[PDB]
């Protein structure tokens, strides 16, 4: 005989936020990686002391 | 740091290479051949099913 209340007590599934997606690669760029990311004669050059 | 074994030659006027970009130099040497790394794979087997 159900229950009143039951039927609006239950709530659909709840929102997801972000949509996961393939990432090619060439898309990251200067992170914080410690290996040679900075290009250029940039990171050729070293300061000195 | 690295090593010396790579400057070792018995005659470097022929076998080495150099360009100095801004701020340091790279040098190659004439006979030492390009090799790849084994024993260094992305995954040692890795069954994939």
């Amino acid at each position: 005989k159900m229950d009143t209340n039951q039927i609006r007590a239950v709530e659909p599934a709840p929102l997801t936020q972000e949509v996961s997606s393939v990432e090619f690669g060439g898309s990251s760029d200067e992170t914080d990686t410690e290996g040679t990311e900075v290009s250029g004669r940039k990171g050729l050059k070293v300061e000195r002391d | 740091p690295n090593g010396s074994n790579y400057i070792k030659t018995a005659n470097p006027r022929n076998d080495l290479r150099m360009v100095t970009v801004a701020d340091y130099t790279f040098i190659v040497n004439r006979n030492v051949v390009a090799q790849k790394n084994t024993k260094s794979v992305n995954l040692p087997n890795y069954n994939p099913n």
